[PDB]
DNA sequence: GCATCCGTGAGTAGAGAAGCACAATTTAACACTTTTGTCAAG
DNA sequence: CTTGACAAAAGTGTTAAATTGTGCTATACTGGGAGCCGTCACGGATGC
């Protein structure tokens, strides 16, 4: 029932290892990629496809093609099927050096916890900055692997809170920026004993920031309210419960827009029969949208001026029909 | 076309890719500083369509014109944006997750089919163990290994991979064996440890190299950055590499040829493997996998003889296969999913069935279980793989919205956090494996994505629930959203909020009509509000709609001539009322308004008791009916003058009450003296000469020769009751004298107030022959008189004329009460001179315990019932003294009147007020010794206030658990029987049931008649089945037993002449999903045979639950739920299972009862204290009781049968109900009682495709078998089965009443499996679709009804037949 | 048979916590025609 | 009813700044954290 449990008990059974171990561990894994680098020279395939095609074998369980190529290997003679084992052996060695340091994450993920990210989050965000860790680590300068590999477990579970820590996702510039905010204004408010203002905190900032900046980062900072959030002891009301539809036409504006276009239609009857042809086809009360005048002249073989010369005096018309029986102003507004 | 039915089915992974209108790949919602949607995320306009109607996201297109379009440059179709509720999504998962439904909801169906426990279910979906696919020959602990065996990771490590540790030695010491050497279990591989395994021995890195020259050693060092490149034993020549180095500079070069001896080893790595040494080219390489007779190295020569990987060797020039198998065992859903994709259902049935004829019933049990869920996915043509999800589902997002409120902060649902998290853990997991990531690392994020899909489809049920950062509220699953009270089927789709309604304190309406309501104008301007705006454009008022709604935007805008355009819309249209709780229909009542000044809703004061409303701050909620139908409904079915019986007992519901009772009483109450009480005289002239003189009273008994009179009957003898009410006017007389009238041609000797009520009687019915049959003039008008005359008026007058009787009582009864000088002072609380009395005679007696105490007479138990008994008796004898006291002193006086008519009180609380207090109990329900003495007058004590305060809190608490639990009741039997309706006239049945008219009694051991209201609750309006010849009066077969007929019954009975009636009843009704007309009777409320179409069903639930807060609450209404349950008594009485004669065996040790018969000797060990209620020789029934207290229902069933628990139910629901004295039909409780027995059980199947033990309707056993015997095929063998109300509602064929009703995942998860279809039978079904429900106006029997004029009809007639 | 853990249910209204470097992509400011729309001319 | 020609409006192609996405930091660091609680009865299964 505790997947945390269940997952240190899991890294439990890989021990630790020693110095001896690593330094072997990580050769063999810089003298596995530099051997697929020689496959791949000359073999004359895609070096990325050959470290797919060793690794598929060391992994075991396209499949059609991967026996392909792995026999195609192993059709080279003694001196290059050498580089071959040393790419299988150098990528098997990777295998077990990410997985005894699988505590290294845990140790580094536990000190990011209540950052928007639940702790098994945080610990396969940072498992994958150690298995980025393993590809650039070298052991030619002598250094330990938790020296470096500190590095980019930090830095993986980093972008994965700057990434995945808001339902409106932030970019990590952004997030950065709010942070330094935060950081900032809190440094002011103990030295000040008050709540820092927006020129106070602006002016703590540095160059480029004033408090009409501040509002509108903290304006972005606002991480959305849950719809389900209940209201008073009792667990029967929510937010959602009081936000009002804004998209949907009421029923009052549906009607009048029905009402509108029966005595729209009832009045352009009034006209001839092409003067309101021109007005419902210019205004887009047919088609649905506004053509021009070209595009009205298309359509009858009249030239462009001819429509504006009577749009307007079938426009004019309805002005005078309008002032005589006063049926249509008060949908106007 | 019409939507008859709606089925429910599993959706294939096909199926929801089908669905999806796109993948959402992106965990986006909407960009932070544009707000609108990202691309692929959960808010995309490609996928689930554009935010705004016509419009695509670029913005090229903005038409409608382009309707079916998709921009070619934003890729979203040019629609309406209405299809962002419709439109879904679907994440594609990286690897298979099975839907928590089929895993978690007991019995695990999943687990079900694959024969796995619900641990080893969670063991291999969560991965913690495997489960064995392919064992590919794969041995363990000497027992090969076989497919679904479940494995631990430590014994699948050694499986998979091979038996190795490393054995670290301490600094400083060197190893005894050399490198490759065959060590086994135990051999000491350095001084301070052992191996525990066999296997080969290497070194790991070797501390110390020892180079032997040859011409001399040499002890080099290897720091730990250094590797030993040559092995141990190699022939290094001078200058060749032996020890590598970061640095050229430490590099151990050979100084001349020697041979290299590895010592000091960090460890010692004890690996179970084969080691092959080769010379030649290797043919494998590290990771391959080999089985016994593949070559290895050398072209052939070189061949493996063991299964196990191959890890070539660089150095030692060697190839060990370690000894490991290539077994195919897998985690997860995918390993599950499998599973279920090999799983032949055919196979796997047939395998069942013959499990099915194993003698042990519980093979069979386990076996039906099995073979349930194996027909339900052959039957539906669902695939049990698809229990495994591969394609998720996305809501669209209008459902999920991300709104931005009025004050500019963004809202956002829960589920779209929880969508987010999936696709996190989804995206994540593709990265990982396409990184190669060890197993390790992919199983943590396989068992979280497994946990990401729980928490969206069913957060909480299984784990911790997720929950946001920041808070420690569990996220809205789907699971949530359509279950629980606060569910989408609770919520929305049972109940819904409505238009065209409002909500107002009520006021008593004194003046209105029993049809009239009060609606205030301000309220009825809003409440029809678009009826307005039509009618001011009809008028001068405003020139359009648009123009009319602007000027009742502003209040002092309004004009006069719009409250005048009002009236005219609300002429004739009702409106509906309702005040919360709606316990029973007349709940909602249907008023004609009346518009009034002011806020508040005016109420009749005779509707009050069916809403159960008072005036000290009740409010009630306004409805407007909108159509014809809808008017028509509320102004006949549902007007208050139209509904004035009691569906529930068929008694006047709207009746007098209150003041109307009072005024009423006081005027036909007649006045008593005792100035000359007793007094004779010889002459009535003598009689007249003594009042005169003041001797005599007008109204004293008196006798003037011998017949007993009085001074005013021979005083004032009035020609017409207009005389003498005329001398009333003058003060002559008053109302409650007693004169004689010459009335109908009758000289009676009654008093003008008796006259007067007579006559307010004749107006009202507007005949006065037929009134006077009404009404009993020669006692006092009180509530059961009052409800007598407004039922014998409802028979013989209609509606019509009864509405106006009630209106002229109230209108009278409030009239005379004003008047009459009734009010409530302290000294109207007479306190009676035996009070005194009886409390120093209860003191004496008290003191006669204590010394009887002290003597050792009695026991302390014996001393504390002892005082208790003393009390209740002396509390019972002060009530007696205080009413005696009103009936000859005080027979006016208004705490005496108010409980005598019925108005207002009880005697219990009037003993409170003008006797004692009385015995209060404690907190753990003991009574305390000492009682209060002092009543509500005297003034308690503080100690008395105190011991008083328990009992008020008690009562108070009972109060507000009852009202959850008769609430809940309520619940369950709406849900039970929502589906009974009256269908038809006649179903035909010849069945029926007999209705006792007597019952045994202890006693007396005999039969004794039942009570008068028990009698009636039984037979009122019941179709008489057979013919019955009582008292020389022929009651046909097919007669309905009027209330008149149930009193001659009664009286036959009481002559010997008949002891059961015969009459049909829902119970031994054949009706399919309800009953008919003949078997249910009359129509309570109307007094009339039910009409057809009638959900009587909904009114029987509303009957029994209405009721069930004024139950006391073994008793009361746990009695009650229990019986309706048909739990397990807890004190379970002993039936006889058999008939005989019982034969009594006490003895010091134990109690046996044997019932002895003719060949059979049943055994019942009783208990010491058990009450036994039958003696040796009687000779018991099957099913008898032997012991007292509740029978178990169950018990009974099978002892004697499905009619005696039916009877046993009804019987004993209705005692509960009659210690209360609440009067229910007995119909209400046989509709549900009905509905407990509607399940059988089948016993055997013969020749149908049935099981033993499977649970089915009754109905369709009986149906399956006429068909059996009409093909001359075995008929299917079942016995009766008797469920509760709640499982017999869960277990019904239509899946939407089940699952709104309770258990929604359970009851979704086996329709869907079953792809069960719902035909929309029941009520329920049909509100959740917006239907019109099968009852009532929307029965099959009257919606079809045609109407035309003669006009019409002659025009068509003439014009075709012509 | 029995004892135990898990799951289910328990009235209705209303009111209420890293920088930094650099590349890659997008936005916004320009210019540009090119296009409708329009007021003279018959 | 056509010029017609003409300015505004709109479209369009560059180019710049601005915003956004991604990679990378080398002493050594290697199994978490909060809860933990006053209901009661009821099936139903799961084993004993
Ligand atoms: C008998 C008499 C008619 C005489 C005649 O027409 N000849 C009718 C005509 C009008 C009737 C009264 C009014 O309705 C108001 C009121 C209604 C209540 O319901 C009962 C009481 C009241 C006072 C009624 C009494 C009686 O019923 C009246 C006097
Ligand atoms: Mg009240
Ligand atoms: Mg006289
Ligand atoms: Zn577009
Ligand atoms: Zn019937």
């Amino acid at each position: 029932s505790d997947p945390v449990r269940q997952y240190l008990h899991e890294i439990g059974q890989v021990p630790l290892l020693t110095l001896e171990e690593e330094v072997e561990l990580a050769r063999k894994v810089e003298e596995g990629m530099e051997a697929i680098k020689k496959l791949s020279e000359i073999t004359g395939l895609d070096p990325d496809l050959i470290r797919e095609v060793v690794r598929a074998k060391i992994l075991g369980s396209d499949p059609k093609t991967v026996e392909e190529i792995d026999q195609k290997l192993k059709s080279l003679p003694k001196e290059h099927k050498r580089y071959l084992h040393i790419a299988r052996e150098g990528e098997a060695a990777r295998q077990h050096l990410i997985e005894a340091n699988l505590r290294l994450v845990v140790s580094i993920a536990k000190k990011y916890t209540g950052r928007g990210l639940s702790f098994l989050d945080l610990i396969q965000e940072g498992n994958q900055g150690l298995i980025r860790a393993v590809e650039k680590f070298e052991y030619k300068r002598r250094f330990k692997f938790s020296t470096y590999a500190t590095w980019w477990i930090r830095q993986a579970i980093n972008r994965a809170i700057a990434d995945q820590a808001r339902t409106i996702r932030i970019p990590v510039h952004m997030v950065e920026t709010i942070n330094k905010l935060s950081r900032t204004a809190r440094q002011l408010q103990q030295e000040l004993g008050r709540e820092p203002t927006y020129e106070e905190i602006a002016e703590a900032m540095g160059p480029g920031w004033d408090a009409k900046r501040v509002e509108e980062t903290l304006k972005i900072a606002q991480e959305p309210v849950s719809l389900e959030t209940p209201i008073g002891d009792e667990k029967d009301s929510f937010y959602g419960d009081f936000i009002p539809d804004e998209h949907l036409p009421s029923p009052v504006d549906a009607a009048t827009q029905s009402l509108l276009s029966e005595e729209l239609e009832k009045a352009l009857s009034k006209l001839s029969e092409r003067e309101a042809m021109v007005l419902k086809l210019r205004k887009g009360l047919i088609d649905g949208r506004e053509h021009t005048l070209e595009e009205v002249g298309a359509f009858f073989g009249v030239t462009r001026e001819r429509i504006r010369q009577i749009e307007n005096k079938a426009l004019r018309k309805l002005k005078y029909h309008e002032s005589r029986t006063r049926k249509l102003r008060d949908f106007l507004d | 076309k019409e939507v008859r039915k709606v089925r429910i089915a599993l959706a294939s992974p096909e199926k929801i890719r089908s669905w999806s209108y796109g993948e959402v790949e992106k965990p986006e919602t909407i960009n932070y500083r544009t707000l609108k949607p990202e691309r692929d995320g959960l808010f995309d306009e490609r996928i689930f369509g554009p935010i705004k109607d016509y419009e695509c996201a670029c913005g090229k297109y903005k038409r409608q014109r382009f309707e079916g379009k998709v921009c070619e440059r934003c890729g979203v179709e040019v629609t309406k944006s209405i299809v962002r509720r419709y439109r879904m999504g679907h994440i594609e998962l990286a690897t298979p997750a099975a839907h928590i439904w089929f895993v978690k909801d007991v019995p695990s169906k999943i687990g079900t089919l694959l024969d796995l426990s619900a641990t080893e279910l969670e063991q291999v979906l969560y991965f913690s163990k495997y489960i064995v696919l392919d064992p590919k020959g794969a041995i363990l602990n000497g027992v090969p290994v076989e497919k679904r065996q479940l494995l631990t990771d430590e014994e699948y490590r050694e499986l998979r991979y091979g038996k190795q540790e490393t054995y670290p030695l301490p600094p400083g010491v060197d190893a005894l064996v050399k490198d490759g050497e065959e060590v086994v279990k135990g051999q000491e591989l350095a001084p301070g440890v052992v191996s525990r395994l066999d296997g080969v021995a290497l070194y790991r890195f070797p501390r110390r190299v020892r180079v032997e020259y040859v011409k001399e050693p040499k002890d080099y060092r290897v720091q730990p950055h250094m590797n030993v490149v040559v092995p141990e034993g190699a022939r290094v020549e001078a200058g060749d590499k032996i020890v590598a180095a970061i640095d050229p500079e430490e590099e151990v070069i050979a100084e001349a040829e020697g041979v290299v001896h590895l010592h000091e080893p960090a460890s010692i790595l004890v690996v179970k493997a084969r080691v092959y040494p080769f010379e030649d080219d290797v043919e494998v390489s590290t990771g391959d996998r080999v089985a016994p007779g593949d070559v290895l190295a050398d072209g052939g020569k070189v061949k493996s003889d063991v299964y196990g990987r191959v890890e070539v060797d660089l150095v030692r020039n060697v190839v060990r296969v370690v000894e490991s198998y290539d077994i195919d065992a897998r985690m997860g859903a995918e390993a599950i999913q499998q599973l279920l994709k090999e799983l032949d259902l055919e196979a796997l049935e047939k395998e069942l069935l013959e499990e099915m004829k194993h003698p042990s019933r519980a093979r069979r049990a386990k076996a039906r279980k099995r073979l349930e869920v194996v027909r339900a996915f052959l039957d539906s043509g669902n695939r049990p793989e698809w229990m495994i999800l591969e394609a998720v589902p996305v809501l669209p997002p209008d459902l999920r919205p991300m709104v931005q409120v009025d004050g500019g902060r963004f809202a956002t649902s829960d589920l779209n956090d929880l969508y987010r998290r999936l696709i996190n853990r989804n995206n994540r997991l593709k990265k990982l494996l396409a990184q190669g990531a060890p197993e390790i690392i992919i199983r943590n994020e396989k068992r979280m994505l497994q946990e990401a899909v729980d928490a969206l489809l069913d957060n909480g049920r299984r784990g911790a629930p997720v929950t946001n950062p920041g808070s420690d509220r569990p996220l809205r699953s789907l699971t949530d959203i359509l279950s629980g009270k606060q569910g989408r089927f609770r919520q929305n789709l049972l109940g819904k909020r409505v238009d065209y309604s409002g909500r107002s304190v009520i006021v008593v309406g004194p003046q209105l009509k029993l049809h009239q309501c009060g609606l205030p104008k301000r309220m009825a301007l809003e409440l029809f509000k678009p009826f307005l705006l039509k009618k001011m454009e009809e008028k001068g008022i405003a020139p359009n709609v648009k123009a009319a709604r602007r000027m009742l935007e502003r209040q002092r805008d309004i004009k006069d001539e719009v409250w005048d355009a009002l009236e005219e819309v609300i002429h004739g249209k009702v409106v509906l009322l309702n005040r919360a709780p709606t316990l029973h229909r007349l709940g909602i009542q249907a008023f004609q308004p009346v518009l009034v000044e002011g806020q508040s809703i005016q109420l009749h004061p005779l509707v009050c008791e069916a809403f159960n409303a008072d005036f000290d701050g009740d409010q009630m909620a306004v409805h407007v009916p909108l159509s014809s139908f809808a008017q028509a409904e509320a102004r006949i079915q549902m007007l208050s003058a139209h509904n004035l019986l009691s569906p529930a007992s068929g008694e006047p519901l709207a009746k007098p009450s209150r003041d109307i009772i009072l005024g009423l009483y006081y005027i036909t109450q007649v006045r008593k003296e005792k100035k000359g009480a007793g007094l004779e005289f010889a002459t009535p002239e003598e009689a007249l000469a003594a009042h005169e003189r003041g001797e005599v009273a007008l109204n004293a008994p008196i006798k003037v020769a011998g017949r007993e009179t009085s001074v005013g009957r021979l005083k004032y003898v009035f020609a017409n009751p207009d005389e003498a009410l005329l001398a009333v006017a003058h003060g002559i007389v008053d109302l409650q004298d007693v004169v004689t009238v010459r009335y109908m041609g009758k000289r009676l000797e009654t008093s003008p107030g008796r006259i007067l009520f007579a006559r307010i009687v004749a107006e009202a019915v507007e005949d006065e022959k037929v009134a006077w049959e009404l009404i009993q003039l020669d006692v006092p008008q009180e509530k059961n008189s009052l409800k007598d005359l407004v039922y014998q008026a409802f028979l013989r007058l209609g509606m019509e004329k009864t509405a106006r009787l009630l209106d002229a009582l109230k209108y009278y009864g409030f009239t005379f009460s004003t008047t009459s000088g009734i009010t409530i002072g302290i000294d109207d609380a007479v306190i009676p001179e035996e009070k005194k009395q009886y409390l120093e005679e209860a003191d004496r007696k008290l003191l006669q315990i204590e010394q009887a105490y002290e003597m050792g007479f009695l026991t302390d138990r014996e001393r504390y019932d002892q005082i208790l008994q003393l009390w209740t008796e002396t509390t019972e004898k002060v009530t007696q003294a205080v009413f005696k006291n009103f009936e000859e002193n005080y027979p006016f006086n208004p705490l005496y009147v108010m409980a005598q008519s019925g108005a207002r009180g009880n005697p219990q609380q009037i003993r409170q007020l003008c006797g004692l207090r009385g015995l209060m109990q404690k907190p753990s329900g003991e009574t305390f010794e000492v009682p209060v003495r002092s009543s509500f007058r005297e003034g308690l004590t503080v100690l008395e206030y105190f011991i008083s305060s328990h009992g008020a809190r008690k009562g108070g608490a009972d109060t507000a658990l009852r009202t959850a639990d008769s609430g809940y009741l309520t619940r369950k039997l709406v849900d039970v029987t929502h589906e009974i309706v009256v269908r038809e006239a006649d179903c035909g049945t010849t069945n029926y049931i007999s209705v006792p008219l007597f019952q045994p009694d202890e006693v007396t051991r005999s039969l004794r008649l039942r009570k008068r209201a028990d009698i009636e609750a039984g037979l009122y309006g019941r179709v008489l089945a057979r013919e019955v010849e009582v008292l020389g009066v022929r009651l046909e077969e097919g007669r309905y037993l009027s209330m008149d007929d149930v009193h001659l019954l009664i009286k036959a009975a009481e002559a010997g002449e008949i002891q059961e009636v015969p009459v049909r009843s829902p119970l031994t009704c054949q009706t399919r999903y309800g009953v008919c007309q003949k078997c249910y009777g009359y129509d309570l409320s109307m007094a009339r045979p039910v009409s057809i179409g009638e959900a009587v069903g909904i009114v029987a639930a509303q009957s029994i639950g209405e009721p069930g807060t004024q139950l006391t609450m073994t008793q009361g209404l746990p009695r009650v739920i229990e019986l309706f349950e048909a739990r397990r008594p807890k004190a379970k009485a002993v039936i006889s299972e058999i008939d005989g004669v019982v034969r009594i065996e006490e003895t010091e040790e134990k109690l046996s009862v044997f019932v002895e018969s003719e060949g059979f000797s049943k055994e019942y060990k009783l208990p010491k204290e058990a009450r036994l209620l039958v003696k040796d020789g009687d000779y018991v029934e099957a099913g008898q009781p032997l012991t007292r207290g509740a029978i178990d229902p169950h018990q009974l069933l099978e002892a004697k049968g499905p009619e005696a628990v039916e009877r046993y139910l009804v019987e004993e629901i209705q005692k509960v109900y009659r210690a209360q004295g609440v009067k229910l039909h007995d119909k209400h409780i046989e509709i549900v009682v009905r509905q407990m027995m509607k399940y059988v059980e089948v016993t055997d199947p013969g020749d149908s495709r049935l099981l033993e033990g499977q649970v089915l309707e009754k109905w369709d056993v009986e149906a399956l078998n006429e068909r059996l015997i009409a093909e001359g095929k075995t008929p299917v063998a079942w016995k009766p089965l008797l469920m509760g109300v709640t499982k017999s509602a869960l277990s019904t064929k239509s899946w939407l009443s089940a699952a709104s009703f309770q258990n929604t995942t359970h009851v979704l998860t086996e329709a869907a499996i079953a792809g069960k279809k719902d035909e929309l039978i029941g009520l329920k079904e049909n509100v959740i679709l917006g239907r019109l429900i099968p009852a009532g106006t929307g029965s099959d029997f009257v919606r079809f009804t045609q109407v035309v004029d003669q006009k019409t009809l002659k025009a068509i007639e003439e014009a075709r037949k012509e």
